């Protein structure tokens, strides 16, 4: 194994950053206390920093040179705290023993450490089920993501559906309230490959922000998913959740269909929703050429603003909880929104946007929010 | 609030 | 004046700015209901925001066009609110009964009011004492709050002394671990009288940084008797605040102040605040860094085993013979950050003694080995340390 | 800590 432990040298901005995103979630003070730590190991490929909770993986990889091989176990938060704050100098890691010595231009620490013998061994990536842009993984998570719901206390809507088929990619997020759904194509290994899994929110979210470099990322499914590229690798446990069967929801035709301009509708939202009880809900009165946005009581205010909007169908009014409304909105990432009615007690079907007067078929897309209305 | 399911 | 109600028009930016300005100084989160309104009057070529606290009044004045003369009392949070989010455009605001229509662009808020009746009758400022640059007035406040108490048990502390003298103006504000001074010189209306006050720290501090701009902020005390009784006005740029001063007395500080040094060490202050927080990450509890002084270099050091240890040195223009001390490092660059110089002078005698840290500009000063005196400076922020392990 | 006065 050798008397010389791990010793290594490297930039510290290299080392920093890749510290800083795998020590994020470790936990504070764990009952299993290894896990609060952060474990590095040099090899002939450059230096490796690892994490774990037994939930969630990080593992990121960073070029250094290696003057001895070998692993140490040191504490994750205040280390990924120390390379931050650290001068922009080169940083020197030699681990003496139980303690590491760390030394960066005049600076110089001597950190405990942790039995490298206690630390778990992460669990190993799947074969790889496909890949796809940085780019477009980081839009299509943050579309779904926002309906997902926020409160453990009833998990089962805080995940996001997986769903894949072939090279077409279903993902899909409700909290009972809003659905959102976005479908793109990726690059599959290899066709004809059929699975669906549901996946905690919040850390595939995570995963998605935190994976605009971009490179292309590779997503592995075998439960655990992995999530690899650009130096970067993390595996997350599945949840046991049954998602709803959620395409029973979306309608496929609508009695009045309205086009918007987002931003637009978004400020007037907000400033409407400044006199609304609660920020329960906003009101919209749809009439030809024209959308009539009210909220609130005589409690504190009432506020009202009319917009310019394509409308085809009947009049309708119907009221949807602002913040909601406006969460789905800022998902379309496009200029101008389209709005699938029906009646003021089902749902509204909202769509991005660069007939007569019957029925309006539903148009496809690769994005869809459909979103529950407030009573009245 | 109204529910989708 | 009659049948219409106060009914007026005046640009978003101008009323928002205005109202955002009243309500910051308008907490007021809970009830009663007649203190979390703000109150507007039109008058003249003008209109007249209010605002109420404890022990600070906000009044911000903003000329609008009055086509009819009145008073109106609304929520104030939600009014600052809506005059933010609205387009950019002309605001117009018409007292309908006990309601208020206001209408910017194709936007149009209907919100209720409270009884005028209920609004109370706001103090008066005193005759103005003195004016000086909002920018000289916004650091020296800045740099004397940082060691002003911030408890209650103990009042003599959490204010900041204004000692007037002439057109020299002192400020002073300790908590007893540490004591900041400021003088400067500013434009008195009542050259040479004397007077000093002791105003609470928050405030002025708060006042301080919203003041900045900007025109000439202007202080008022009194005539005087003589100081006056009982509030300070601060007014300028189109806001006016009175805040009542604290009973108090501040101690005598210049007994605390070092004629002499034993040993001086002169150092880069964005150098060494970066050193102390990078060093101090170890520090149990945030408790204390230890400074090493040898010539020509300091050993920063902190932290146990059970966490980890640390140490850096830095380069330090040394005279006297080696000194170790110690220091809370929050207290420490609280100071350093307050000196808003290229570099800094310790002025230290024993490491259980006081350490007067002074600023010092880019590069001028000159000092062989025996007692070194303190050089005077319009700042100083003097810290007590810590005892060593 | 110590004390100023
Ligand atoms: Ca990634
Ligand atoms: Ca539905």
């Amino acid at each position: 194994v050798g008397l010389t432990d791990l010793t290594f040298r490297l930039l510290r901005e290299s080392f920093a950053d890749a510290v800083s995103w795998v020590a994020k979630n470790l936990p504070a003070r764990p009952a299993v206390p290894v896990l609060s730590g952060v474990l590095l190991t040099g090899s002939d490929n450059g230096l490796t920093i690892s994490g774990f909770d037994y939930e969630v993986s990080a593992e990121a990889q960073v070029g250094a040179e290696i003057v001895s091989p070998g692993s140490v176990l040191v504490s994750g938060r205040l280390l990924s705290d120390i390379t931050r704050a650290l001068p922009n100098k080169p940083v020197d890691v030699h681990v003496e023993g139980n303690r590491v010595a760390l030394t960066c231009g005049n600076a110089r620490f001597s950190l405990p450490t942790m039995p490298v013998e206690d630390y778990p061994t992460l669990p190993t990536l799947p074969e790889e089920t496909g890949l796809l842009p940085a780019e477009l993984f980081a839009e299509a998570i943050s579309q779904v993501a926002i309906a997902a719901g926020r409160d453990d206390t009833l998990p089962m809507l805080t995940g996001i559906r997986v769903e894949i088929l072939g090279e077409t990619v279903v993902l899909a997020a409700t909290d009972r309230f809003r659905l959102a759904v976005r479908e793109l194509k990726w690059s599959a290994s290899s066709p004809d490959i059929e699975a669906a899994v549901l996946v905690p929110a919040k850390t595939l979210a995570e995963a998605a922000k935190a994976g605009i470099g971009g490179s292309d990322v590779r997503l592995s499914l075998g439960g655990l998913l992995g999530i690899s590229g650009n130096g970067k690798r993390s595996t997350t446990r599945l949840l046991d959740a049954e998602f709803p069967k959620f395409r029973q929801l979306l309608p496929t035709e609508h009695t009045a269909v309205a086009t918007m301009d987002v931003a637009e509708l978004i400020e007037a939202i907000k400033l409407v929703a400044l006199v609304a009880d609660r920020g329960a809900q906003v009101r919209m009165e749809f009439a030809d050429g024209s959308v009539r946005l009210s909220a609130g009581a005589d409690d504190v205010g009432r506020a009202e603003e009319d917009l310019v909007v394509d409308y085809a169908g009947e009049p309708l009014t119907i009221a949807f909880n602002p913040t909601y409304l406006t969460d789905g909105l800022s998902s379309l990432r496009s200029e101008r929104v389209s709005f699938g009615f029906t009646t003021a007690g089902k749902s509204a079907l909202l769509r991005p946007v660069s007939n007569g007067n019957g029925p309006f078929p539903a148009v496809s897309t690769d994005y869809v929010y459909l979103l529950m209305p407030v009573r009245l | 609030q109204a529910d989708l399911f």
